[PDB]
């Protein structure tokens, strides 16, 4: 048996590798080459077994049963971080008010192409009081940690 | 994900990095490679700058933006790099004009110095004789030293430096043509880095123009120069043509270095000499000339001898070791430059476009009419090699095979140079829709070594 079944969403502009974050976290695979899809892997949290159901898209049925929101913005594309406000609105309108939002700065391996400040984007997290973390599906840096915290912080 | 296993691999170099950036329509891949550029040696990416900056201009906006960041990083680091970016971006545009204007928005003194040089050669169009052109030039350059030293440098140089003095007495117009190119000598002061150091101090009988070796002209010029006591001091030579398109020249420069690296790696004893090209614009440019070398014409002219006569007089008898060495250099350099003329389809080949250096090498110059553009072994050369059935002539045909064979083994690197450059070029050498075909086809990858040997022999025959 698994104790609880969580459902967290992956939203954001297309091209930020949220489908790759999905792959790396569950299947542990990343592909440089490029409908709606979800996949699940179970992790032990607080002595409990949880089947975290990560959803992914390319509308309200999406946010139905949504437990935690994963806002993924690309650090090499400033416009993606710009649309976070437009993505909160989409959350504000359709998402459950209770859902825990964690801001994700993906593609952190692109150090020399950084367009989004690591400190600043972490500041927007405090103004909205949401947890923040920068990740990378290509080297799996802070990948398991992102869901490890979102799934842990979901209680 | 085999692909990432490749990029992460040691196999991944600057060449292959550009190769994938040239083909992949994967934005995720494009952005990844644009990041790896920072992880390369600044020197290695430099050789392919014309390639990269050409992809920026004449390709999908999705490729130019992947290169733009690395460019602006290096533009911010090196004042020199900033300069050559602007020059290239303008000379090859016919997009990145916005960035070019950004680069120029410090470089004021340098651009002043370039314009001044280019203008000088312009006004020489009125004076119709070679000698008249030189007289004005020498006085015209004498004016230059009135605002030196300045934050000016010769990009053609292989080291950081400032330009302190220009010995106007030594410069000489190279021909009588309407927009003839003049050769000038420039005294500079080497330094740790240009970006760090500010301009040198100023300090205010010889001045005779002769035809002599490089080592000696360096001596007479320094003795007459106020800056002729600094261990820093060093002399440079640059050819300034104010009306010739050097883009095909630059292309052929890359191709030559590439063939050179291949033969040097493949351990094939061939000898070629590529000269540093510089592109000021589609209109103008400069060359870093090969000192101690002059056209076979100017050699046959001054001494009124045959090439084989000059060799024996200048070096010694057939039996002298100094002749064997000079003959061995003639063969190697002659064999290598055949393959260079073949693979590039170099035309307009006469003793006016072929230099001869003190050691005995030959050095082809003026690389218009390569490949598509268009409007041989003379007996004189074959004599220097001992004759058709001389052992040293077999050695000449032998080097071509070994040279051409090793060229096949790295055809990939060479062709890449040309193929990228063809993109968005109104250049003459890309006239035929299928130029790269003949280029690739000229390597004859399909042929066996034996068949390859037959082709070399047949080609040497047609050479005569
Ligand atoms: C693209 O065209 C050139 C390519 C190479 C050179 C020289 S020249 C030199 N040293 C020399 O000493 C000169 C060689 C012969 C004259 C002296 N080293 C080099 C590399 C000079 C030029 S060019 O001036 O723009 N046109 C030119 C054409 C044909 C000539 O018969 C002389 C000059
Ligand atoms: N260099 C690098 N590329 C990444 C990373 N994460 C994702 N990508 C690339 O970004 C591209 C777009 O991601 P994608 O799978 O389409 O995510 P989606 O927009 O949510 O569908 C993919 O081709 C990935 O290769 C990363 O951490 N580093």
């Amino acid at each position: 048996e698994y104790d609880y079944l969580f459902k967290v969403v992956l939203i954001g502009d297309s091209g930020v590798g949220k489908s790759n974050l999905l792959s790396r976290f569950t299947r542990n695979e990343f592909n440089l080459e490029s409908g709606v899809e979800f996949a699940t892997r179970s992790i032990q949290v607080d002595g409990k077994t949880i089947k975290a159901q990560i959803w992914d898209t390319a509308t309200s049925a999406y946010y139905r049963g949504a437990v935690g929101a994963l806002l993924v913005y690309d650090i090499a594309k400033h416009l993606t971080y710009e649309n976070v406000e437009r993505w909160l609105k989409e959350l504000r309108d359709h998402a459950d008010s209770n859902i825990v939002i964690m801001l994700v700065g993906n593609k952190s391996d692109l150090r020399h192409l950084r367009a989004v400040p690591t400190d600043e984007a972490r500041a927007f997290a405090e103004k909205n009081g949401l947890s923040f973390i920068e990740t990378s599906a290509l080297d799996s840096t802070n990948v398991e940690a992102a869901f490890q915290t979102i799934l842990t912080e979901i209680y | 994900s085999w692909l990432l296993r490749l990029f992460e691999s040691k196999l991944f170099d600057i060449s292959m990095a550009i190769s994938y950036l040239y083909n992949s329509k994967e934005p995720g891949v494009q952005a990844y490679i644009g990041n790896r550029l920072f992880c390369f040696r600044n020197e290695d990416v430099d050789f392919y700058l014309p390639q990269l900056l050409n992809m920026y201009i004449h390709m999908d906006e999705d490729v130019g933006d992947a290169i733009k960041p690395y460019i602006v990083h290096r533009c911010r680091q090196s004042i020199n790099f900033s300069l050559q970016c602007a020059l290239l971006l303008g000379a090859y545009s016919s997009r990145g004009t916005k960035l070019r204007k950004l680069i120029l928005s410090r470089l004021a003194p340098e651009r002043e110095f370039i314009k001044s040089l280019m203008a000088i050669g312009k006004r020489l169009a009125t004076l119709p004789t070679k000698e008249q052109k030189t007289q004005r030039l020498i006085s015209e350059l004498s004016l230059l030293n009135h605002k030196l030293p300045a934050r000016v440098w010769l990009p053609t140089a292989g080291f950081d430096h400032h330009v302190v003095r220009v010995p106007h007495t030594q410069a000489v117009v190279l021909n009588s043509k309407d927009k003839a190119p003049y050769l000038i000598y420039v005294e500079v002061l080497e330094c740790e880095n240009f970006d760090t150091t500010s301009v040198p101090a100023r300090i205010p009988p010889s001045a005779v123009a002769l035809k002599e070796p490089w080592q000696e002209k360096v001596r007479r010029i320094r003795e007459g120069s106020p800056y002729g006591h600094l261990p820093n001091w060093r002399l440079l030579s640059v050819i300034v043509k104010c009306g010739d398109d050097l883009r095909q020249e630059l292309l052929a420069f890359q191709v030559l270095k590439q063939l050179q690296s291949i033969w040097e790696q493949e351990r094939v004893p061939l000898w070629i000499k590529p000269y540093k090209i510089l592109v000021i614009s589609a209109d103008s440019g400069m060359i870093e000339p090969v000192v101690n070398a002059v056209s076979i014409h100017q050699v046959k002219k001054q001494s009124q001898l045959s090439l084989l006569d000059y060799f024996l007089q200048e070096h010694g008898s057939y039996t002298t070791e100094a002749f064997l060495s000079a003959q061995r250099n003639f063969v190697q350099s002659c064999a290598g430059y055949c393959l260079v003329c073949y693979l590039l389809q170099v035309k307009d080949r006469h003793n006016g476009n072929i230099l001869l250096d003190a050691e005995g090498h030959i050095i082809h110059i003026d690389f218009g009419f390569i490949l598509s553009s268009s409007p041989k072994l003379t007996t004189e050369f074959v004599d220097v090699m001992g004759g058709l059935d001389g052992d040293m002539f077999n050695y000449y045909k032998m080097l071509m095979l070994q040279g051409l064979i090793a060229a096949r083994k790295h055809m990939d690197k060479v062709v890449q140079i040309v193929e990228i450059m063809q993109q968005g070029s109104q250049l003459p050498c890309f006239h035929g829709s299928s130029t790269i075909r003949n280029l690739k086809e000229r390597f004859h990858m399909s042929m066996t070594e034996e068949q390859l040997q037959l082709l070399v022999e047949q080609m040497v025959d047609g050479s005569m």
